[PDB]
């Protein structure tokens, strides 16, 4: 069916022609058990206060555009409470939920591609040399990539057909994705459990995985149409769990 | 048996409102449509398995890492031995199958293959009795010697092997040495709490060093060696599938490349010929 | 000790001895036999099952 | 002792044997494994997944994003083939550099059926109708679809269900292919034609695009392992 | 027992219309009368068999396929390493015997016999440590190494065996590998459908190469190696039997031949001397 | 570890044992076997097959199809033999490159009884009767038919049934022969003689040929293998 | 695993063993006692059964 | 003489087989899976049992 | 005799193997064990074990 709504903490999100749901690698987002915990101490639990809708910067799908990518958890760094447990404790934990959405018409027409990339090492524009973390997310603005080859000495090679990687583009399906296609499609939800190598990590300087918006069939439309078509990112943390509280560092 | 592959089973005619074939990939969805949808089959029994396409019948294949030479000379001791920080990013054929899955966890044998030859000059050797290696492992933070016939050979709790020249390959076998559950193959984060220092792998890469040398003076003349070391890893679970990787490789500690085309170029997009 | 197992052979005396020498598991040889697979988690990894013949939208 | 005799094949480094040998480290304990999701099985996991075909890979489209979209026009249309490939997933400029074709690199036989789904990302519009075809490898190939229609073909008509697999079986006279194809292992040709055309209301863009996807169906296998003649290098990398 | 021979059962004389001699060869029928028709015989039991004539007894004997020479010198890096594509051509001993047989599907051992020595010239060795040899198998479409010391002789995955001079030969196993269901020795036919190409059984043989190399540089002198192939099938089926062969063969991909006479002269028809 | 004792024959190289050897690619899936007509289990099912014997290899007939065929007349007849060679089936200019004496060279030893089957190629109103012996070794060659009818002899009668099966048996006082003969092992001497001669009517061609079989029957064994001295080369052929 | 089986003798202590060591099929050693024939298809590959003792034709 | 033992694996075919082939209790392998310990004799060496959640003075 | 065959790794000296070696003195009598007090069967019964700290180790 067409219509969704996924309700989280004191938020719900409200769909009318949704594609269908597409979980991780097959599993749910849940706390951590006791037989693979490593921490000590008493973990905390912010139910409502924590895991719930998080509305991220708007965007504007060009008809030259090419691609975006937000790194995560570090584009919810001032995004309510959630951005407080962060600094206040040094492991965290968490699963997500990334509602994207972009509406039309039915005059429009576009594609877009919405992976989940765990892990995503991402490659500097000169080479023998190493990116720093200005360039590589933004506060809450997004990072685009480029159509042709980045000339910059500090910054990430943002082409888009190697995907700022050095893979190919199209071979980014096996990643959690979903397509904003504007025919059939409104909106891509995408749930992602928590995925690392350890338990728990601390997130601050280990982006778990970065989602990437790439458009493979770009938008066309007619001057009698609208020209702004807008990108929305909403994103809830889910069965979030935090250990270590210290002092706020930063700030 | 196992594990074999799915059989065609046998299809007429059909006049139907359910269409296989029409599907939505806007789901995110790769479709399960077996060729007796879309046309008629015959009953075969396909034989065939996938056992060689597992991911332990893919890994446990000997791999080489590193190529190292070290002398037996007189002067500049950083010539008598070598050294190995240890690392799957030196030799691109295992690097690249690796890079496929972001996490491995596995067991490993490793072969060492030392090869040496007669360095030229006068005062040749003419006849010399056997070459015997000691190839001993650090872990990190242990002493490393400064040059050959030092203090720190004597290895009463790093592992050592020796190994006399004319003989097999030596060959041990290695656990599972991680800190966390699983080799991380990529790491995107720093290493500081700041959000500055090493980007990358690097920083994860705490594995120990590999020290090689002749424990022969010989007393004449000069021999050169080659220590090519060979990762087998066994036991393997793999987790995350990764896209192969496109552009080719720079250094052995970054993902850093330059943009290369997707495809070969051909003439046409209806280019069936010839 | 006596692992008696199966060898390798094409579907159209198959069976193999094999002791553990050492005291670690590591020591073991390679585990080739083990041919389980699940790809539903790639191909599939929807929340709601879809059937083929059943349309998607 | 016991009186044994050495076998030829004794004191040699075979890079595939499965023998036992002494740990380095006795006694080790090992960190538990925890339930990391996504765990890979087996390589056939990865080549079922579809993935992007840059089909458009004329230079210059190989250094842009052109390479993956098919260009559909409108007036009047059916005198033109829409695209056109052999059908060789492991040696091709089309797709052996995509997620099926870069496992089958690995490999020297390959055996099975392959899937194309092909997504319309035109407007919601937009009608037509397309001719996807298949022909087995004893012939000329196609030049019209008149010649096109006699072989593997299925009629996809663009609606509220924007995709549509053609299902390439497996019709050879050996039970494996090589990956490396050559005359004697040619698979034959994949065509696509119009049947009706691109059918659009004023107000609409006329031209849309078409996206091809590749993947393998459960009874696809691979054999005889081998090095990817796909990356080198010159030196160790420092 | 098996497979013993038939005994010859004891005969007395004879007045019958039964006459088993005369016979129709025109049916392309071989008759089966045993010496007890045309003669009287006794009693013997006979006690030899066809042990050593089975079709397994036959084959399962290695025989050489190829003869390759590679250097360790300076200069021209052709000469460093050896080629084969893969054959049962190019040595007419085991060729004559699988070219009895139209079809053959079996397992085989392949033993590699490396023997060397030292090449002349100014400034020779007179010190030299053992050699080793690595000798890769890549299957169909692999990366090819241009000269020794390449990417290429890493071999994650290529199947690759190393030898140190002085042991006993390499040997190892290889599975029945082929794309049919049985090797064909003949193949009456073309590689293209348009009757056009590669006439006979070399558009067939897709099977891959064999490199081997010296693994050491040896930084003074010169010493050819000569690597010798041998084949031995066992696990065998063969079907269709052939005539053996009569005119010498001249091409490795090919059975063309110039005429011979069927037999050797002698004086006359009648020539039972001496 | 276990005490062992390596013993005299180790690090050799035996081209005919039977050895265990670690496989090169493991779990390797090889093609199922289909059922292809003409299985061969054993090389006496080859040796069994009757085959033409070039009985007439006189230079100059051995460059044609001459060296197959018996020439039989007319008038009077019967003080001329019609054929006569040595029982030598592995080292004769007869009947070495016949498909028994092929298989023969790969052995060194044979035994049982050979077969001889002989094919009256002339018209169908041609009468005529023949004696085909064969001699035991002890004495002297027979050099008419009162010589030639002590020894093992039939008589075939020419008629509606145009073949006669001389069956050789195996008279010796070893079980084996050489197949390479000498003195020692020598077999004796086939010959054949007219009994009473060709009577066609007129109008008929007044001369024949008789065509001669050679196989094993089903108590032939052979040992020893060895290579060939039939083939040769000197270099590897490119 | 112990596949005791007989040597060869020639008819007028005969046993030995034989253990599988690796784990493929190609890994054994030679079927050196599979002693079948049928040379029926070659010598008589007729579709009606001949006596020797009836006439052919 | 088969004294068939575990082997070491890491807690989420695992036997082995040894035998003593010398006559000499020296001569055999290292006891290296005698995992016993008390370390009451250094933490603990009081001649009354001390609690802790009692206090000690 | 028995055919065997030497895998990779023969006639090495891995320092930390385990493997049995033939006596040089064989039948020897070994002294009685007598009840020593504090037995280690642990290293980390060692490290269990308070110590003092030096903390204040700004030189001098
Ligand atoms: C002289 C005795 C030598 C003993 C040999 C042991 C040294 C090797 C130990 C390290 C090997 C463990 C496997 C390492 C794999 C890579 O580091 C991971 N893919 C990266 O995390
Ligand atoms: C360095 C490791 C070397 C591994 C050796 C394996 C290479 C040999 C594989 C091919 C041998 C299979 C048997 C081939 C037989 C002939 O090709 C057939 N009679 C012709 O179809
Ligand atoms: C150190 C290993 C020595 C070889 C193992 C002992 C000889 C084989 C014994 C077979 C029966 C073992 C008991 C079961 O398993
Ligand atoms: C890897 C092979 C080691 C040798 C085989 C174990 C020793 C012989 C055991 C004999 C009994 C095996 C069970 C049956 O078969
Ligand atoms: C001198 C040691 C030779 C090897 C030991 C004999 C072979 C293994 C026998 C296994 C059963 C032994 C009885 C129990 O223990």
């Amino acid at each position: 069916d067409r219509v969704r709504s996924i309700t989280l903490g004191n938020s719900t999100i409200t769909t009318q022609e949704c594609a269908n749901v597409v979980v991780g690698y097959g599993v749910w987002p849940s706390y951590l058990q006791d037989n693979e915990a490593t921490a000590e101490d008493q973990p905390t639990q912010p139910d409502v206060a924590t895991c719930r809708f998080y509305t991220l910067d708007s965007i504007q799908w060009q008809k030259e555009s090419d691609g975006w990518w937000w790194k995560f958890p570090e584009a919810l760094k001032n995004m309510g409470l959630f951005g407080q447990n962060m600094e206040y404790h040094y492991l965290g934990r968490s699963g997500y939920t990334i509602h994207v959405q972009c509406n039309a018409s039915k005059f429009h027409q576009g594609c877009l591609l919405v992976v989940c990339v765990p892990e995503a090492e991402m490659g500097c524009s000169d080479v023998e040399r190493e990116v720093v973390a200005a360039s590589l997310s933004s506060e809450d603005t997004a990072k685009s990539f480029s159509r042709t080859e980045s000339n910059g000495q500090h910054t990430v090679q943002t082409v888009v057909y190697n995907a700022g990687m050095g893979v190919g583009v199209g071979n980014l399906t096996i990643f959690p994705h979903q397509w904003i296609n504007l025919r059939t499609n409104n909106s891509a939800t995408i749930v992602m459990p928590y995925i690392n190598s350890v338990p728990m990590d601390n997130m601050f300087r280990h982006y778990n995985f970065t989602l990437m918006i790439i458009p493979f069939a770009k938008l066309e439309y007619t001057e009698q149409a609208s020209n702004y078509v807008p990108i929305t990112v909403t994103v809830a943390p889910m069965c979030a769990e935090y250990n270590g509280l210290r002092l706020a560092s930063h700030q | 048996a196992v594990a074999r592959v799915a059989d065609t089973m046998p299809t007429g005619p059909r006049n139907t409102e359910s269409v296989p074939a029409l599907t939505a990939v806007e789901t995110g969805h790769t479709s399960q449509v077996v060729p007796g949808d879309t046309m008629q089959t015959r009953h075969v029994k396909n034989y065939h398995s996938r056992t060689e396409s597992s991911i332990e019948n893919f890994l446990c294949r000997a791999a080489c890492v590193y190529i190292a030479t070290y002398k037996s000379a007189g002067g500049t001791p950083t010539e008598r031995y070598a050294s190995w920080r240890i690392n799957t990013r030196q030799m691109v054929q295992l690097r690249r199958k690796f890079e496929l899955f972001t996490y491995l966890r596995f067991d490993m044998e490793i072969t060492f293959v030392i090869t040496s030859t007669q360095d030229p000059g006068t005062q040749l050797a003419q006849d010399m009795p056997v070459l015997t290696h000691q190839i001993m492992y650090i872990p990190p933070g242990g002493p490393v010697p400064n040059s050959a016939t030092d203090f720190a050979w004597q290895s009463s709790t790093n592992p050592s092997i020796f190994w006399t020249e004319g003989c097999a390959p030596a060959r041990m076998s290695v656990p599972f040495i991680s800190i966390g559950n699983a080799y991380s193959n990529f790491y995107d984060g720093w290493s500081h709490f700041t959000q500055e220092g090493v980007y990358g792998f690097n920083s994860l890469n705490n594995m120990g060093h590999i020290y090689v040398r002749h424990v022969n003076e010989q007393s004449l003349g000069v021999s050169t060696s080659t220590l090519r070391v060979y990762f087998k890893p066994k036991h393997v679970r793999a987790w995350v599938p990764r896209p192969p990787r496109l552009s080719p490789y720079v250094k052995s500690s970054n993902v850093n490349f330059k943009p290369t085309a997707v495809t070969t170029e051909r003439k046409d997009i209806n280019d069936v010929g010839t | 000790g006596a692992q008696v197992s199966t060898q390798k052979t094409g579907a159209h005396t198959i069976h193999y001895t094999n002791i553990n020498y050492y005291k670690d598991a590591a020591s073991n040889s390679a585990n080739r036999q083990d041919f389980t697979q699940d790809p539903s988690k790639f191909t599939e990894p929807m929340k709601d099952v879809m059937i083929k013949s059943l349309p998607a939208l | 002792g016991l009186p044994t005799m050495l076998t030829p094949g004794s004191n040699q480094f075979l890079t595939s044997d499965d023998f036992q040998s002494p740990s380095a480290m006795p006694q080790f304990d090992v960190t538990p494994e925890m339930k990391i999701p996504g765990e890979v099985h087996n390589l056939m996991e990865i080549a079922e997944v579809d993935s992007v075909v840059p089909v458009n890979n004329t230079k210059e489209n190989i250094n842009s994003m052109e390479a993956y979209r098919i260009p559909v026009t409108g007036g009047d249309q059916l005198h033109t083939q829409v695209f056109g490939f052999q059908m060789q997933p492991g040696l091709n400029s089309v797709f052996k550099r995509t997620l099926l074709g870069e496992i089958l690199n690995y490999y020297a036989h390959w055996s099975g059926s392959v899937k194309l789904t092909f997504v319309f990302c035109g407007s919601a519009m937009a009608t037509g109708k397309f001719l996807l075809a298949y022909s087995p490898p004893g012939a000329s190939p196609p030049q019209n679809r008149k010649q096109a229609m006699l072989g593997t073909h299925v009629i996809w008509d663009v609606g509220l269900q924007s995709s549509c697999v053609l299902c390439i079986p497996w019709i050879s006279q050996t039970h494996y292919r090589l990956v490396q194809q050559d005359e004697y292992t040619s698979a034959g040709y994949v065509t696509c034609w119009y049947q009706t055309g691109l059918i659009v209301p004023p107000g609409a863009p006329p031209s849309c695009t078409i996206l091809c996807f590749a993947s393998a169906c459960n009874d696809f296998s691979v054999r005889m392992l081998r090095d990817t003649p796909f990356i080198e290098q010159t030196q160790l990398l420092q």
